[PDB]
C-alpha cells in the first residue's frame, strides 16, 4: 500500500548514511530535541539543562540569517584551508560523523565569520531601505 | 422509599442457553447493581452502574437498560450460574430470582 | 474556490480541562506582621491589586465540584504546611512521666465531675543531674489512669510522643488567594442559581481566586462565602446516604463562643533552652466554656433550610433533626479553633426539632482538649499551649454539613443529622465556583489562501 | 517473528447486519510521525488483493462508510457496517510499521 | 488483595446483645467505609448502617435505631498501618432476628458508589 | 472620545465569539502566555513548566513555515474527510471551542502533514537557488 | 564471555558472565518468632 | 581564568556604597552557610 515503515526511519535513523540522504530527513532529529524531594531536583536540573542548551543552539542559529529555516545558504566563501575536499564527494562519499572529525578545528572561525557576514548584510539592507 | 421488583421468580433453563432477568424500580434515573449468591456461599458482585463488570467476571455477563427497567442477560449458561440473583439500589434489595436446571 | 488550505493560528482562545500545581497569593496588607506570626506570610507570593475578573459572553461551561480537583490539592498542602510550623517547635518527649494528680481545689459535688486535674510530677531541669518537682494543670481529656493511690499519665504517651506549638505562631485564618500559573486560567461561575454539577451559562475568567479562609470546623462551617439569593443545598445523588448535603445559607448566624477561666500561664524549663508552657493557677471561678446563638435568629434560619429541603423531597414531608448518633469526640461535636485554644462544643440544643408542612440564647456546653490529632495521622499530635486571660471570639455560622438517615421503611420523616467527617467538605464550600483550565493555543482552520513562492 | 492472528475463521453474514473482523499484532503499531500503520485488504478468489483501509479511522479516496477502522495498540478491528453482494471475499490484516511485512491468515466471508 | 475476616457463630438468648468483629486487612483502613448487611431468610437482604472509620462517623437504618452501635479501632503504630477492626453491638435481640450478618466494603473503583460493595466478609450466622 | 473600553477586550475575551471576530485580536491571548524552602520548589516547577510548554508550541510552529508570523497560509489541501463543513459557515457560524471538538481526532495527521510539506518546500527552495 | 582490563594484570577482576543459569536454593530453617519491645513513645524495637 | 575587566570610555555612573545591596546579601548567606557547617557536627547537650 501507500505508507510503509521501511523508508520512514526514526530518531538518529540515517546516522551512518551519506549526507545526501541524511539531509533528506532532518526534522526527525529536530523535533525530538526538547520534549523527548531530592530526585525531583534531579528532574529540575535535567529539564532546565535541556531547555537551556536548546535555546543556545536557537540563538547561534538566530543571529545568523537563519531564524527557523533549518537549511539556509549564506554569503561567506569556503576557504579551502578548512577542508580542501572536493564538492562532488562530500554529499555521497562521506558521512556526517566522519565530517564532524574533519572540521572540528575550524569551527569558532566559521561561527565568528557568520555573525559578521550577517550584521554587515543587516545594516546594508537598512541603507538600501533608508535612501528610498 | 425505593422499592425493587424482580420479575421472573423461578426461571428454569438448561445449560448452554441464554437467560434474561428483568428488575423494575420505582424511581428513574439511578444506577443498578446485580449480586449473585450461590447455595451456601458468600455473595459476589457482578454489575455496577448498570453496565460495568466486577473484578474477575466473564464477558458473558452483561446488563443494560435505563430509566425504570434494568435487564441482566446471561449468555451461554454454565452449570455454576444457577444461583439467586439480587438487585440493589442505594440500600434496597430485590427479593431475588432463582435459576434452576430443567 | 474549493481548493481550501490549512492556515494555523497561534494564540487562539480554546481550553481543555487539566490540573497543575497552584500557588498562594497572600494579601499584601498582612505583610506588616513580622516573620511568620501565622504560617505562609513570607513563604509565598505577594498578591496583585484589582484582579481582572472579565466576563465571557455567550459561553457555557460544564462545571463540577465533587470530582473537582484543587480541593484535593488544598487538603494536601495545608496538611504539609501544618507540618512546616511544627519542625521548629520543641519536641515534648521528657514530659512522659508518671504523674500524680488530685482534684483541683473546687467545690466537688457528686453530680459534677472534675474537669481539671492537678498533676504534680517530676521533670529534669536545665542541669542534667538535678530534677525539680513541678506542678501543672491538665484537662480530664488528656490524662488516663495507670492501673491506695491514684497516678496518671499523658494520653498520647502511648504510641506517639509529640511536639508543642510555639506561641509565636498563631492559628488564626488569613485569606489565601489561589492563583493559576502562566498558561492556565481559572474559570469562575457567576450563576446565582448553581448546584453541584451542570452547565453554568455565565462564567468569568480570573487569575487569582477570592480570599479563602482556611478554617477547621467539622459541623457548622464558619466565617466564609455566603450565598447570593436563596439558601442553596447541594450534594451528589441526593437519594444516597453516604454523601453529605452541604447546606450553605444566605444570612449569617452570629456565634459568641467564649471560655471564662482566667488560666494564668507559667513556664517550666525542660532543659537547655527548651521551655514548656503549662497552665498554673486559675484565678476566679471554674466555669464551663460555652457558645451562644440567638434563638430568634437560628430558628428563623432553620425555617429557611426546611423550605429548600422540601424541594428535593416533595411537600408534606415531616422533616426533623437529630444530634449525630455516634462517633469520635471530633465529629459528634462542633470542633473548632478560637484564639489559639481548641473548643469541642455540643450541638444538641441546636439540631433538635420537627417540622410539619403547615430574644433568648441557646447555650452550648463546650469542653476543651489540649492535645490535638487533626487529620488522624499515625504518629503525630500537637500539644497546644495555654493562653492568658479570658478567651472570646465572634464568628458567623455560614453553612451546615448535614447527612440524611438511611431508612428502609415506608415512613414519611427524614431525620437529618449533622456530621463533619472529612475535612475536605469545608473547602468544597469555597472552591465550587472555580475550575482550572489549560489554555491550548495553536489551532487550525481552513481558508482560501496559499503560501506563494 | 510477529504474529498476525485473525478472528474468526469464517463468517456467514446477513446483508445489513454489522459485521466485524478482528486482527491482533504482537505489539503496538503507533509510530512517532502520527500515523497508525495497520492496514486492511480485500481479495476475491482468483483476483489480486486491493487496499481498503489505510491509516485507520480514516476512509480512503474511493471506499464508502461500509468499512471502518478502529481499535488501539495490539488490538485492531475491521468493521463491515452494511453488507452487499460484493462484500464476499477474503480479508487480510497487515502491518506496515516494521520490516518485514506480515499478513493475516485470511478471513473468508460467504453468502447464505 | 482485600480480606475481611469476621467472628464465629454464637447462640444468644432473647434480651442479650451480640458483638460481631470484622477485622480488615490488606488496604489502608483510614479511607474506605465499612457497611453491615443482615441477610434474613424469607426477607432477602437488609441494610443496617455504615461506619466511616477515619473518625468513626456512623449512620444507622431508620427501623434499627436505638438497637445498633458500631465502633472501630484503628492501628496506632507505623510498623503496620493497614490493618484495623470494625465492630457492631446489636442490642435487644428477638427470635425474629436470627439471620446472617455480613460486613462489606466498597470497591476501589472511582466510577463507583459507596454501595456497590466489592469485598465481603465470610458471614456470621446468629441464632437466638 | 477615541479609545474606549468596549471593543478593547481582555484575556480570553472573545472566547464565545465567532472565528471571524476571534481572529481579529489574537495577540491578547498570545502575550499573556509566558509572563502572566519547599514552596519555592512549587514556584520552580510552576515556572519551568510554563517556559517549557511555551517553547514546545514555538517549536511545532517553528518547523512549519511560520517562524513568528502568527497567521500564515500553507500548501496542504483541505481533505473533506477531516471536517466536511462549508467554508462560508465556519468563520461566522461556529465558535472556536465548538471547532476544537469537531477536529480533535484529525490533529497529529495535520501536524504530520505540515512538517513534510515544509521540508519538501525547504530543499526545493535550495535546488532553485543552487542551479542559479 | 570473560572480560577484564589488562588480563596480565593482577588487581583488575575478571568478570565472568556465563550463558546458562545455575539455580541456587538458599534458606534459613529457624522459625524465629518476633516480638516488639517498646523503647519509648511510639518507637518500637523488633527483637527476635 | 582571566576575567574580562574591560574599560568603558566616556562613561560616568552614580555609585553608592551605603544604600548598596550585595553587602546585605553577603551578610545573609554567610550567616546561612555558617549554619550549614554546624548541622553535621555533634550536639553538645549532655555536657550541661
Ligand atoms: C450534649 O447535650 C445534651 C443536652 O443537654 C446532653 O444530653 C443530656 O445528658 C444528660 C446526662 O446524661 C441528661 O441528664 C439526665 O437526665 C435523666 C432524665 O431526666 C428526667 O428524669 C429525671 C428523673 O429520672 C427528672 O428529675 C428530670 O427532670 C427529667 O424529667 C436523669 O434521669 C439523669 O439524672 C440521673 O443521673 C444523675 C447522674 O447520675 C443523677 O445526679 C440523678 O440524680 C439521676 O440519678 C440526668 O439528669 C439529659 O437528660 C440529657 N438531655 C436530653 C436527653 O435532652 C448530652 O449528654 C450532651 N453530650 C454529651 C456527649 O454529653
Ligand atoms: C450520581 O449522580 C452523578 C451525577 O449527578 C452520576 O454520575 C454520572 O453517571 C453517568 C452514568 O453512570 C455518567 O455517564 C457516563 O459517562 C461516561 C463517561 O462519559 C464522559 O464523556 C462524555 C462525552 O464527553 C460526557 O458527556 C460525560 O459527561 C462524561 O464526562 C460514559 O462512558 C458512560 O457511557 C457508558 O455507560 C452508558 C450507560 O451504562 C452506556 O449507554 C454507554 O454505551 C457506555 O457504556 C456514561 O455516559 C456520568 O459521566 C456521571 N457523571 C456526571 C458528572 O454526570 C452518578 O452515576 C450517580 N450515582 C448514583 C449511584 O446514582
Ligand atoms: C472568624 O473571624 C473573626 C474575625 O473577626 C475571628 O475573630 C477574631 O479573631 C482574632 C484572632 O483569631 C482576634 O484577634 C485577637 O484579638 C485580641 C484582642 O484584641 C488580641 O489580644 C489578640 O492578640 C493576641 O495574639 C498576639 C499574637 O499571638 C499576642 O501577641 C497578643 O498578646 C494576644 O495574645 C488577637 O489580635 C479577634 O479578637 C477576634 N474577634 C474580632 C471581633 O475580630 C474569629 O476567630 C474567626 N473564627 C474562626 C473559627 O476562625
Ligand atoms: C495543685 O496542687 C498543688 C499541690 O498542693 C497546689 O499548690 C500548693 O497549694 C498550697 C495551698 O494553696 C500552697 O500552700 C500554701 O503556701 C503558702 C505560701 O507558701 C502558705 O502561706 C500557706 O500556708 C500554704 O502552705 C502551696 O504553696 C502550693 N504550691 C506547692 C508547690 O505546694 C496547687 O494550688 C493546686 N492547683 C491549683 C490550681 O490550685
Ligand atoms: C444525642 O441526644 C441523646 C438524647 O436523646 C443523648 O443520649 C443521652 O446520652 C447521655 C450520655 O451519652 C446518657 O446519659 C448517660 O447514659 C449512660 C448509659 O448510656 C449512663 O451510664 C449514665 O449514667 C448517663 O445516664 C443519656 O442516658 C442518653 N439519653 C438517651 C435518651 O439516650 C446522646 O448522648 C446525644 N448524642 C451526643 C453525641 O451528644
Ligand atoms: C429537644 O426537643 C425536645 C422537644 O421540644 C425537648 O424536650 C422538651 O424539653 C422541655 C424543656 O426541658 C420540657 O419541658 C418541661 O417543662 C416543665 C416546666 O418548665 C419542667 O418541669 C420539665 O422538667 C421540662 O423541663 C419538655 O417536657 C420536653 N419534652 C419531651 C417530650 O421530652 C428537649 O428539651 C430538646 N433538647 C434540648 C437539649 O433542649
Ligand atoms: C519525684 O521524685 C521524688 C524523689 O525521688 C520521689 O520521691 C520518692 O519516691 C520513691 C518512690 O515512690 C519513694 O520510695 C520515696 O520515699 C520518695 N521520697 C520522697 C522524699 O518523697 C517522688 O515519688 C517522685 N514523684 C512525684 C510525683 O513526686
Ligand atoms: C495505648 O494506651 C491507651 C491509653 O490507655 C490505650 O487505650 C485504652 O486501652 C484500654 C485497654 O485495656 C481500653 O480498655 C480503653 O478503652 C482504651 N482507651 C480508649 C480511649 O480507647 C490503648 O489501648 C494503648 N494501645 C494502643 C495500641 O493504642
Ligand atoms: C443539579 O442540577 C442539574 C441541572 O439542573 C441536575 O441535572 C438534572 O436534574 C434533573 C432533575 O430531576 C434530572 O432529571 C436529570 O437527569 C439531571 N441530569 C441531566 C443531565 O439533565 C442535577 O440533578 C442537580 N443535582 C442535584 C443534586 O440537585
Ligand atoms: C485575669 O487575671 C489577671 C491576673 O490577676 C488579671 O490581670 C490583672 O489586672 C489588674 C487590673 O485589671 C492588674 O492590676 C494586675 O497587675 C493584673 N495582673 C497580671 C498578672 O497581669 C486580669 O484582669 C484577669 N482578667 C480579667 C478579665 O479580669
Ligand atoms: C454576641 O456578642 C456581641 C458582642 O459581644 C453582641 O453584639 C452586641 O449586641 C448588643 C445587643 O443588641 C448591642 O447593643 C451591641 O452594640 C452589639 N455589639 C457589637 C459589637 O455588635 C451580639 O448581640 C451577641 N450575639 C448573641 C447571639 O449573643
Ligand atoms: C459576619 O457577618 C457580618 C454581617 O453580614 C459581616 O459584616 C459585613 O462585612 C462586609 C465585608 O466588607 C461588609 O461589606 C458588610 O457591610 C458587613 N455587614 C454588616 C451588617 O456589618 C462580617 O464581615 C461577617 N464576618 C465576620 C468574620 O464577622
Ligand atoms: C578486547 O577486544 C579487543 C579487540 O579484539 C582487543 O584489542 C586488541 O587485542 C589484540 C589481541 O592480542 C591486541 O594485540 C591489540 O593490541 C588490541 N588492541 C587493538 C587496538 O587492536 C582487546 O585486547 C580485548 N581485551 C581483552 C581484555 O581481551
Ligand atoms: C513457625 O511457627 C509458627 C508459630 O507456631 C507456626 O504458625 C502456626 O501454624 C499453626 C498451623 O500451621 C497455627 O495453628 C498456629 O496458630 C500458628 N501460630 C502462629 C503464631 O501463627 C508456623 O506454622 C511455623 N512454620 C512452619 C513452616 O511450620
Ligand atoms: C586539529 O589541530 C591539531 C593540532 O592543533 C592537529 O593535530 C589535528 O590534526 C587537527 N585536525 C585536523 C582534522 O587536521
Ligand atoms: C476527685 O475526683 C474523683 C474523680 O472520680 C471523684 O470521684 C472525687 O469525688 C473527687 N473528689 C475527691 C475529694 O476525691
Ligand atoms: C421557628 O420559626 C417558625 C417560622 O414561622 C415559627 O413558626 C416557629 O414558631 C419558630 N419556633 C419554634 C419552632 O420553636
Ligand atoms: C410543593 O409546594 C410548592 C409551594 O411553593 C409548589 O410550588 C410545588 O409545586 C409543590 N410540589 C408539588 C410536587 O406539587
Ligand atoms: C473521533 O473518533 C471516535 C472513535 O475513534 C468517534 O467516536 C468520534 O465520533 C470521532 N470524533 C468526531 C468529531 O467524529
Amino acid at each position: 500500500a501507500v505508507g510503509i515503515g521501511a523508508v520512514f526511519l526514526g530518531f538518529l535513523g540515517a546516522a551512518g548514511s551519506t549526507m545526501g540522504a541524511a539531509s533528506m530527513t532532518l526534522t526527525v532529529q529536530a523535533r525530538n530535541l526538547l520534549s523527548g524531594t531530592v530526585w525531583g531536583i534531579k528532574q529540575l536540573q535535567a529539564r532546565v539543562l535541556a531547555v537551556e542548551r536548546y535555546l543556545r543552539d536557537q540563538q547561534l542559529l538566530g543571529i545568523w540569517g537563519c531564524s527557523g529555516k533549518l537549511i539556509c545558504c549564506t554569503n561567506v566563501p569556503w576557504n579551502s584551508s578548512w577542508s580542501n575536499r572536493n564538492l562532488s564527494e562530500i554529499w555521497d562519499n562521506m558521512t556526517w560523523l566522519q565530517w564532524d572529525k574533519e572540521i572540528s578545528n575550524y569551527t569558532q572561525i566559521i561561527y565568528g565569520l557568520l555573525e559578521e557576514s550577517q550584521n554587515q548584510q543587516e545594516k546594508n539592507e537598512q541603507d538600501l531601505l533608508a535612501l528610498d | 422509599e425505593i422499592v425493587l421488583t424482580q420479575s421472573p421468580g423461578i426461571l428454569s433453563l438448561s445449560p448452554g442457553e441464554t437467560a434474561t432477568l428483568f428488575c423494575k424500580a420505582s424511581q428513574g434515573g439511578n444506577a443498578m447493581t446485580w449480586y449473585q449468591k450461590r447455595r451456601g456461599q458468600v455473595p459476589r458482585l457482578l454489575i455496577y452502574d448498570t453496565s460495568r463488570r466486577a473484578s474477575g467476571v466473564p464477558d458473558r455477563f452483561v446488563g443494560s437498560g435505563s430509566g425504570t427497567d434494568f435487564f441482566l442477560t446471561i449468555n451461554k449458561l454454565d452449570r455454576e450460574d444457577f444461583a439467586v440473583y439480587y438487585c440493589q439500589q442505594f440500600e434496597f434489595f430485590g427479593l431475588g430470582s432463582e435459576l434452576e436446571v430443567h | 474556490a474549493e481548493n481550501l488550505w490549512v492556515t494555523v493560528y497561534y494564540g487562539v482562545p480554546v481550553w481543555k480541562d487539566a490540573e497543575t500545581t497552584l500557588f498562594c497569593a497572600s494579601d499584601a496588607k498582612a505583610y506588616e506582621t513580622e516573620k511568620h506570626n501565622v504560617w505562609a506570610t513570607h513563604a509565598c507570593v505577594p498578591t496583585d491589586p484589582n484582579p481582572q475578573e472579565i466576563h465571557l459572553e455567550n459561553v457555557t461551561e460544564e462545571f463540577n465540584m465533587w470530582k473537582n480537583n484543587m480541593v484535593e490539592q488544598m487538603h494536601t498542602d495545608i496538611i504539609s504546611l501544618w507540618d512546616q510550623s511544627l519542625k521548629p517547635c520543641v519536641k515534648l518527649t521528657p514530659l512522659c512521666v508518671t504523674l500524680q494528680c488530685t482534684n483541683v481545689t473546687n467545690n466537688i459535688t457528686d453530680d459534677m465531675r472534675g474537669e481539671l486535674k492537678n498533676c504534680s510530677f517530676n521533670m529534669t531541669t536545665e542541669l542534667r543531674d538535678k530534677k525539680q518537682k513541678v506542678y501543672s494543670l491538665f484537662y480530664r481529656l488528656d490524662v488516663v489512669q495507670i492501673n491506695s493511690n491514684k497516678e496518671y499519665r499523658l494520653i498520647n504517651c502511648n504510641t506517639s510522643a509529640c511536639t508543642q506549638a510555639c506561641p509565636k505562631v498563631s492559628f488564626e485564618p488569613i485569606p489565601i488567594h489561589y492563583c493559576a500559573p502562566a498558561g492556565f486560567a481559572i474559570l469562575k461561575c457567576k450563576d446565582k442559581k448553581f448546584n453541584g454539577t451542570g452547565p453554568c451559562p455565565s462564567v468569568s475568567t480570573v487569575q487569582c481566586t477570592h480570599g479563602i479562609k482556611p478554617v477547621v470546623s467539622t459541623q457548622l462551617l464558619l466565617n466564609g462565602s455566603l450565598a447570593e439569593e436563596e439558601v442553596m443545598i447541594r450534594s451528589e445523588n441526593i437519594t444516597n446516604n453516604a454523601k453529605n448535603i452541604l447546606v450553605q445559607f444566605n444570612t449569617p448566624v452570629q456565634i459568641n463562643c467564649t471560655r471564662p477561666n482566667n488560666n494564668t500561664r507559667k513556664s517550666i524549663r525542660i532543659g537547655p533552652g527548651q521551655a514548656f508552657y503549662a497552665t498554673g493557677d486559675i484565678i476566679g471561678d471554674i466555669r464551663q466554656a460555652h457558645c451562644n446563638v440567638s434563638k430568634a435568629t437560628w430558628n428563623e434560619t432553620l425555617g429557611k433550610v426546611v423550605k429548600q429541603l422540601r424541594k428535593h423531597f416533595g411537600n408534606n414531608t415531616i422533616i426533623r433533626f437529630a444530634n449525630s448518633s455516634g462517633g469520635d469526640l471530633e465529629v459528634t461535636t462542633h470542633s473548632f479553633n478560637c484564639g489559639g485554644e481548641f473548643f469541642y462544643c455540643n450541638t444538641s440544643g441546636l439540631f433538635n426539632s420537627t417540622w410539619i408542612s403547615n430574644n433568648d440564647s441557646i447555650t452550648l456546653p463546650c469542653r476543651i482538649k489540649q492535645i490535638i490529632n487533626m487529620w488522624q495521622r499515625i504518629g503525630q499530635c500537637m500539644y497546644a499551649p495555654p493562653i492568658q486571660g479570658v478567651i472570646r471570639c465572634v464568628s458567623n455560622i455560614t453553612g451546615l454539613i448535614l447527612t440524611r438517615d438511611g431508612g428502609s421503611t415506608n415512613s414519611t420523616t427524614e431525620t437529618f443529622r449533622p456530621g463533619g467527617g472529612d475535612m475536605r467538605d469545608n473547602w468544597r464550600s469555597e472552591l465550587y465556583k472555580y475550575k482550572v483550565v489549560k489554555i491550548e493555543p495553536l489551532g487550525v482552520a481552513p481558508t482560501r489562501c496559499k503560501r506563494r513562492v | 517473528d510477529i504474529v498476525m492472528t485473525q478472528t474468526p475463521l469464517s463468517l456467514s453474514v446477513t446483508p445489513g447486519e454489522p459485521a466485524s473482523i478482528s486482527c491482533r499484532s504482537s505489539q503496538s503499531l503507533l509510530h512517532s510521525n502520527g500515523h497508525t500503520y495497520v492496514h486492511w485488504y480485500l481479495q476475491k478468489a482468483g483476483q489480486s488483493p486491493q487496499l481498503l483501509i489505510y491509516e485507520v479511522s480514516n476512509r480512503a479516496s474511493g471506499v464508502p462508510d461500509r468499512f471502518s477502522g478502529s481499535g488501539s495498540g495490539t488490538d485492531f478491528t475491521l468493521k463491515i457496517s452494511r453488507v452487499e453482494a460484493e462484500d464476499v471475499g477474503v480479508y487480510y490484516c497487515e502491518q506496515t510499521l516494521q520490516i518485514p511485512f506480515t499478513f493475516g491468515g485470511g478471513t473468508k466471508v460467504e453468502i447464505k | 488483595q482485600v480480606q475481611l475476616v469476621q467472628s464465629g457463630a454464637v447462640i444468644k438468648t432473647p434480651g442479650s446483645s451480640v458483638k460481631i468483629s470484622c477485622r480488615a486487612s490488606g488496604y489502608n483502613f483510614r479511607d474506605y467505609s465499612i457497611h453491615w448487611v443482615r441477610l434474613i431468610p424469607d426477607k432477602g437482604f437488609e441494610w443496617i448502617g455504615w461506619i466511616k472509620p477515619l473518625w468513626g462517623a456512623v449512620s444507622y437504618a431508620r427501623q434499627l435505631q436505638g438497637r445498633v452501635s458500631m465502633t472501630r479501632q484503628l492501628s496506632q503504630d507505623p510498623d503496620d498501618p493497614d490493618w484495623g477492626v470494625a465492630y457492631m453491638e446489636f442490642s435487644g435481640l428477638t427470635p425474629a432476628d436470627t439471620a446472617e450478618y455480613f460486613c462489606v466494603r466498597r470497591g476501589s473503583c472511582d466510577y463507583c458508589g459507596d454501595f456497590p460493595w466489592q469485598y465481603w466478609g465470610q458471614g456470621t450466622v446468629v441464632v437466638v
